[PDB]
């Protein structure tokens, strides 16, 4: 796998993804230690398989209390870290896949305040330049599921409105005269 | 020429296009094409004596190269030791030692070169990485991205070294026209000449033995006339080329060769002994396809130039130009790159410093920290004798005391 | 060539020279050169590589006869012109051979009489005209000779690109510095050491180049015909192109030989350029030539100790012209304003000391435009360094608070110990380095003006709120 | 264009938004560097005058030319400025709005003599300028436009009505063409 | 730099620069100190490399400070003169034509004696840094060569030291001024004009000091000046110099 070859590493990751559902925690950990090295790989097809492997690991190692053997914990931590790093992937399609994986209702709540609370867990010292943009996107994507979202922001058009004349020469007028 | 010593730095047990001095100990021989500058030592008496004393050493080449090589009577002793390999077919070669039973497997891939009948590339893959040997190739700009076997999943493979052809690796040969343009020009000229009378003939002063078959075949297909050559039995198994050549001297287009053909043409006589048919004199024009002559011009020139009343020159190169070489090497982006041949004008250092910015050497490092110890002054030469008046100035500041111990 | 050398070596000491055959061979050589190079306008693949030998033989013959036929003087002048034109078509050694041939012809013409010394003047003028007739060098390569627009049937091998003025600069430098070449010419043939050996050929050619430049300048028609600065077109675009090429060639040639021979030409050249510039204030080549002239004058200390009357007249002329340019340049644009600022900042410190207030806005505009255009920044840095070095400190003191704040824009464009402790045309970078070195060279009493309270008050305007109350209340719909 | 249409239907003399838009356009039209912005601001002043006339009844515009008065007073302030670019901008604004200004009888009767005197003074001030700027040409074009406007409607200008008193004129209760 | 000998700092830098963490902060905030240490070890190439690194670090730091922080920008700008003088000395000591004659040395001394910090707006740390660097540079120059050049160097050092004492007096740094005057008292008596200048500087310092004191202490602090002022041995020099 360490050898630089796109097709070879791709079929290696395929073999790993196919043999993963029948591996032991220690074996899975010592086999995932080199798998996470594809986060900085130029090929956009090997990173996809690595992210598939990591999403499978995340979905099949959610249990934090049960199945506690000090190996599943580290595997889950590493998988979560690399999945978080995958939020700034160069490929827009792969980044969209990763953000749709994270934006699911199982991993991020649908309530606004609950999602704001949970977004702090998606932080890592790796994604710091883009953390604010990702958080704002995750917060604003919940607006589409709102009744007022497709409605117009203002009822009447300018064709039937009143032109507001600021006739009151209040303290604002002194500043407007001082300005120009 | 070929400045290659027929020995890669990664795989010294195999020799390519050179069998002269140290290649007599090699375990496998490779032949790019059938040019004489790439066949030094192939007919040596020492190599002849070695072949009859070994059984596991072979000569790998293209099938067309094998056909062109076995035709010559001087090289027919290789008939039982040549193994032809198809292009674009990754095969495994066994580098078994003769004396000891040691063995070593390597994967070679033959890629087309577009130079002459049988010219191919060699792409080796073994324990010491991937190396590429493009011996006398010809690629236009934007064609390196179309080689299937040089790509692994849509990206260029990791190549460790490239022994590329640097025949025209100099700013003199900036952009040589494609061979189709020269072909069209020569076709138009020969048509406009021979279309007048059946006694107008056209000579083709071709210096190289192989490489001009494209011109011959296309002229024959576009004019219906058959080119005359000295020998054509070498193409007996190549129907698409054999049916365009003829040994008869009663044809208009000629491409025969002779060491003293220049004086013969000056006397209005082709290299073949015939000078006139039916006692009617022949009107001969000479077209010499070459490239080195165009690389010395001082102003704007054309593909088909006229250097005399019955003399012409054509820009027909089977070697990649400077821009094409730069594009190819920049697209491959290898770790190293070694020039196989040095140009006549250029030298080794200039070709090396031209090829170096194209190699994948994008790794810099800060200089090593030079330590500074044992300062260059031992005794305090700047010490005072401490004689003062002590009354013009205020009292000295008392030495501080710090008892904090963290 | 063998026959000419033998005839020389024989009829020299033998004293058998007869004009009835020397003129014969002279006419023969001239007619052969005319029918081979001038009239025969075809594919002369080898003729150019053998023209220098013909020129050397023609010069060796011409130096012998005393009655030169006046009908064969044009053919000769035009022949030397066309030989000069073919200079870029030579190898680095063939170029030296061509230079030797030209110097030999000039030496053969500078010994007969004034009627043939005028031939040197006219051949230099025609060669300069031919060089200026070349196309203008564009910033990037022309679309015809571009990277990947090679037309069908075009072979770009050897010297395939059309020559420009930049290819004759080496020829003219060799001509203006032909001293060891003259020694090689004279020491070859025995008769060359007998006639007049003009060691001042360099000064002669320099004066001829200067007067030819003047004649070309006073001959062109730089008139513009038809928001207002957009529909303006040159009446004769070829004249405009020739003027640009002439300005560039002057920039390349004039500072040769440390501007030694340019001292007597300072006043006349400056007056002619200033007249052509005040009659055509929208041409930047005049300002470029004036900048070149002022730099060449400063190189030879022409204005040092001015405060002959010609030096003072030139000083008083430049003093008024600088004021006029500074006053009228307030409405120019990118190229014209750049050239005007370059000229105004190229002036010596003696003129600046008279009134620094008039030239401070020019330096400010140069520093402001240097953010995008690096050469203006370089010119401004050089001018500021010259002013800080040579102008009196008490005069420059009240102007640093206005000059230096303009240099702050270059400095405004990561890790620190507080983080690593927890962890346990020149480029713009060269301009920034020069600005830092400029601020350091100025003492602590001067560089403090980079940060003035007025600059801070002006820069604090981009940090105040547009409105002091929130107006646009948008409720995000969840 | 739609913003100019919307901010030109005010009813009071100096509306904050209308004055802000007019000042922005008049500061863009006097830009010494950019010419495209200057032409676009000329078009904007044209649309400003057009939709200030288009969004008011003729009986009300004769009573109080709200936006026309502000525009003309600002053009007069720009035409007498010592800076050449502001005078050039005022001349360009008039050369852009003369075709819409002459289609209103009351606007002409009220502003034509004042504009003529102001632009004559501007052409006089433009004496010390250069011919490459273009202030002389634009000012002469504006003066020719005003001259044609006066020639076509000279029958109504010969009467002694109460018009706007131009600059440097003695106080009077009427203004005719003889003055 | 003042001439002492202690391998503490050199061993400390050697131990620190051999670590990925310590070296990365030593090359960032103390590159000028590293350049000076390499100049002390007669390593001109490394010194020039580190002074260029220091120029780049100053540029990076100054480009990151906010515009509204005027005091921080001024404090960062107060080191450009020292950095540029270090780079200028590195460039001067590199060429060989400067060690043959004394014209370039006199030019350098004239450029230094006309480039001083602000006497009242630059704090005493900038003055101390610049004067110490100039003295170290002059010492290194004198160390290569061996009215000769040594007397010129001594006169330049004395003049710079006196200018620094004047600047310290003008900034109410009376203790530092006294400490710098006491160090120059010995060498000022070697020549004749140096003694008069030293006595006059001491008297000016005692006058400036006698303003924020009581009337009983002013008399005491100024009584020490009359004996130095009306001295009779320098009367020969005073009778020939009217200033
Ligand atoms: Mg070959
Ligand atoms: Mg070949
Ligand atoms: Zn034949």
């Amino acid at each position: 796998m360490r050898h630089r070859d796109d097709e070879r590493q791709k079929v290696c990751l395929d073999i790993i993804y196919k043999m993963m559902p029948k591996l032991k925690p220690v074996e899975l950990r010592e086999l995932l230690n080199p798998v996470v090295e594809f986060v900085s790989h130029p090929s956009t097809t090997c990173r996809e398989q690595m992210y598939n492997i990591l999403m499978w690991i995340h979905d099949n190692y959610r249990d934090p209390e049960s199945e506690t053997d000090n190996d599943s914990q580290e595997i889950f931590k590493l998988a979560k870290d690399v999945l978080i790093q995958g939020l700034i992937d160069e490929n827009p399609g792969l980044q969209l896949i990763i953000r749709n994986f994270w934006s699911h209702e199982t991993r991020l709540p649908s309530n606004t305040l609950d999602r704001l609370l949970a977004l702090n867990s998606l932080y890592s010292p790796k994604i710091e330049v883009h953390f604010l943009s990702l958080a704002t996107n995750f917060l604003l994507e919940m607006t589409s599921m709102s009744p007022d979202y497709p409605n117009p922001m203002f009822e009447h058009p300018l064709s039937e409105c009143e032109f507001q004349e600021y006739t009151i020469d209040s303290d604002w007028r002194f500043r407007s005269t001082v300005l120009t | 020429m070929s400045s290659f010593e027929g020995q890669m730095a990664e795989y010294p047990t195999i020799s390519i296009d050179r069998f002269d001095r140290e290649n007599l100990r090699a375990r496998a021989y490779f032949l790019s094409h059938c040019h004489k500058d790439h066949m030094k030592g192939l007919r040596a008496p020492t190599l002849k004596r070695r072949l009859e004393c070994s059984l596991k050493v072979y000569l790998y080449c293209s099938p067309v190269t094998k056909e062109l090589l076995l035709t010559s009577p001087k090289y027919r002793f290789w008939k039982k030791r040549i193994i032809s390999i198809e292009i674009e077919t990754p095969t495994q070669i066994s580098l078994v030692d003769e004396a000891s039973g040691e063995k070593e497997e390597i994967v070679v891939t033959l890629l087309p070169a577009g130079h002459c009948p049988g010219s191919v590339m060699f792409l080796f893959q073994g324990n010491n990485g991937t190396v590429l040997y493009t011996g006398d190739f010809r690629l236009a700009q934007g064609e390196a991205a179309r080689m299937e076997l040089l790509h692994s999943g849509g990206r260029v493979k990791d190549i460790q070294s490239v022994y590329l052809d640097t025949t025209f690796c100099d700013p003199r040969f900036y952009q040589i026209p494609s061979r189709e343009e020269c072909l069209s020009g020569v076709l138009e000229l020969v048509r406009s000449w021979i279309t007048r009378s059946p006694y107008h003939v056209v000579w083709l002063n071709c210096k190289a033995a192989y490489g001009y078959e494209y011109l011959f075949t296309n002229l024959s297909e576009e004019l219906g006339v058959q080119v005359h050559v000295n020998k054509l039995d070498m193409f007996r198994n190549m129907p698409e080329i054999l049916h365009h050549l003829t040994t008869d001297r009663n044809t208009q287009i000629h491409a025969c060769r002779h060491p003293k053909a220049e004086e013969y043409f000056q006397w209005s006589k082709l290299p073949c002994g015939i000078t006139s048919r039916n006692r009617i004199p022949l009107h001969i024009i000479s077209i010499k396809p070459s490239t080195m002559w165009f690389g010395e011009r001082s102003r704007k020139t054309n593909v088909i130039v006229r250097t005399g009343e019955s003399s012409y020159r054509a820009c027909f190169s089977f070697h990649s130009s400077y821009s094409e070489i730069k594009d190819f090497l920049s697209y491959l982006c290898p770790v190293n790159a070694y020039p196989n041949v040095i140009p006549v004008g250029t030298t080794m250092d200039k070709v090396v410093e031209i090829l170096k910015p194209l190699c994948r050497s994008s790794q810099s490092t800060e200089p090593k920290y030079k330590p500074l110890g044992k300062l260059k002054r031992a005794r305090t030469v700047h010490r005072d004798s401490e004689e003062e008046d002590d009354y013009l100035f205020d009292d000295p500041l008392p030495i501080p005391l710090r008892h904090k111990v963290p | 060539s063998i026959a000419i050398r033998g005839y020389g070596l024989f009829a020299g000491p033998c004293k058998v020279i007869n004009a009835k055959d020397v003129d014969f061979m002279y006419v023969e050589l001239i007619q052969r050169c005319k029918q081979m190079f001038l009239t025969q306008t075809d594919t002369g693949d080898d003729r150019v590589y053998q023209m220098p030998s013909f020129l050397q033989s023609v010069a060796s013959v011409l130096l012998y006869l005393d009655t030169v036929p006046e009908v064969y003087t044009p053919v000769l002048e035009h022949l030397v012109v066309m030989q000069i034109d073919s200079f870029p078509q030579y190898s680095p050694k063939m170029q030296l051979v061509c230079c030797r041939a030209i110097v030999k012809v000039f030496l053969a013409l500078a010994a007969k009489g004034p009627v043939l010394r005028n031939c040197i003047s006219t051949v230099v003028h025609q060669g300069l005209i031919r060089i200026c007739s070349k196309p203008v060098v564009l910033p990037k390569g022309p679309e015809s000779e571009s990277e990947d627009h090679r037309a069908s049937g075009e072979v770009r091998t050897g010297k395939w690109k059309v020559p420009t003025y930049k290819d004759y600069v080496d020829l003219f430098r060799h001509l203006l510095s032909s001293d060891q070449m003259m020694d090689s010419i004279l020491a070859d043939e025995a008769f060359f050491s007998v006639n007049s050996s003009s060691e001042s050929l360099n000064h002669l050619l320099y004066d001829e180049f200067v007067k030819s430049v003047l004649k070309i300048v006073e001959k062109l028609d730089l008139t513009l015909e038809i928001d207002p600065a957009a529909n303006l077109h040159p009446a004769k675009p070829k004249d405009f192109s020739a003027f640009i090429n002439l300005v560039e060639f002057c920039r390349e040639i004039l500072p040769e030989k440390q501007a030694e021979f340019f001292e007597p030409w300072v006043y006349s050249f400056s007056y002619e350029l200033i007249l052509q510039s005040t009659r055509l204030p929208l041409i930047s080549g005049f300002y470029k030539l004036l900048s070149i002239t002022v730099r060449n004058a400063k190189k030879i200390k022409y204005f040092e100790g001015v405060s002959d009357p010609e030096k003072y007249s030139c000083f008083a002329l430049f003093v008024k012209f600088g004021k006029e340019v500074a006053v009228k340049m307030k409405q120019y644009k990118d190229e014209l304003l750049a050239s005007c600022l370059t000229f105004l900042l190229s002036l010596p410190h003696n003129i600046i000391e008279l009134d620094v207030r008039a030239y401070v806005p020019a330096l400010q505009m140069a520093f402001k435009l240097g953010l995008s255009y690096t050469p203006l920044a370089e010119v401004g840095l050089n001018a500021l360094e010259e002013w800080s070095i040579y102008i009196d400190r008490h005069v420059m003191q009240p102007y640093y608070k206005d000059i230096l704040p303009c240099l702050d824009g270059y400095l405004k464009t990561n890790w620190e110990v507080s983080a690593l402790s927890r962890a346990a045309a020149i480029s713009l970078e060269e301009i920034r380095i020069r600005v830092v070195q400029m601020l350091g060279s100025l003492g602590g009493q001067i560089n403090k003006n980079l940060l003035t309270v007025t600059s801070s008050d002006e820069m604090m305007k981009s940090y105040v709120a547009w409105d002091r109350e929130k107006r646009l209340s948008f409720a995000v719909p969840f | 264009m739609q913003l100019i249409h919307w901010f030109t239907n005010n009813k009071k003399f100096e509306s904050q938004d209308t004055v802000a838009l007019l000042e922005a356009i008049l500061d863009g039209i006097v830009d010494p560097v950019d010419s495209t912005l200057r032409d676009f601001c000329g078009r904007c002043i044209r649309e400003f005058l057009k939709w200030s006339i288009k969004q008011i009844t003729p009986q009300q515009q004769e009573k109080s030319p709200v936006n026309t008065k502000s525009l003309f007073k600002r053009l007069y302030s720009l035409a007498l400025h010592p800076n050449a670019f502001k005078r050039l901008g005022a001349s360009l604004a008039f050369n852009n709005i003369y075709r819409e200004f002459r289609e209103e009888e009351s606007l002409v009767e009220q502003f034509v003599f004042e504009a003529l005197v102001i632009y004559m003074e501007s052409l006089a001030l433009a004496h010390a300028d250069e011919k490459s700027l273009g202030t002389i040409q634009q000012c002469c074009d504006a003066i020719d436009h005003l001259c044609r406007i006066i020639e076509k409607k000279h029958v109504s200008l010969n009467k002694a009505k109460k018009r706007r008193l131009p600059r440097g004129f003695p106080p009077s209760a009427s203004l005719c063409l003889l003055d | 730099l003042q001439g002492e000998a202690d391998q503490s700092l050199l061993t400390f830098i050697d131990k620190a620069m051999h670590g990925e963490l310590q070296k990365a902060i030593l090359e960032l905030h103390y590159s000028q100190e590293l350049s000076l240490l390499y100049l002390l070890q007669d390593d001109v190439d490394r010194a020039k490399y580190y002074i260029q690194n220091g120029i780049q670090s100053f540029m990076q730091n100054y480009s990151s400070i906010d515009v509204l922080l005027h005091q921080s920008r001024l404090t960062k700008l107060q080191s450009v003169q020292a950095l540029t003088e270090i780079q200028e000395f590195i460039s001067f000591i590199s060429k060989q034509g400067n060690l043959s004659s004394q014209v370039p040395l006199k030019r350098l001394l004239n450029t230094w004696t006309n480039r001083y910090p602000d006497a009242k707006m630059d704090p005493m740390n900038i003055w101390d840094d610049i004067i110490t660097n100039r003295c170290f540079f002059l010492s290194k120059i004198e160390e290569k060569l061996t009215e000769d050049i040594s007397s010129l160097i001594r006169s330049c050092k004395f003049s710079m030291k006196m200018k620094m004492i004047d600047s310290a007096r003008k900034q109410n740094n009376f203790s530092l001024a006294m400490k710098l005057l006491k160090e120059l008292h010995k060498e000022s008596k070697t020549r004749d004009d140096w003694l008069v200048s030293w006595v006059q500087s001491y008297c000016r310092l005692s006058h400036c000091r006698s303003r924020s004191q009581g009337c009983s202490e002013q008399v005491l602090t100024v009584l020490k000046t009359v004996s130095l002022l009306d001295e009779n041995n320098v009367s020969s020099y005073l009778s020939k110099n009217i200033l």
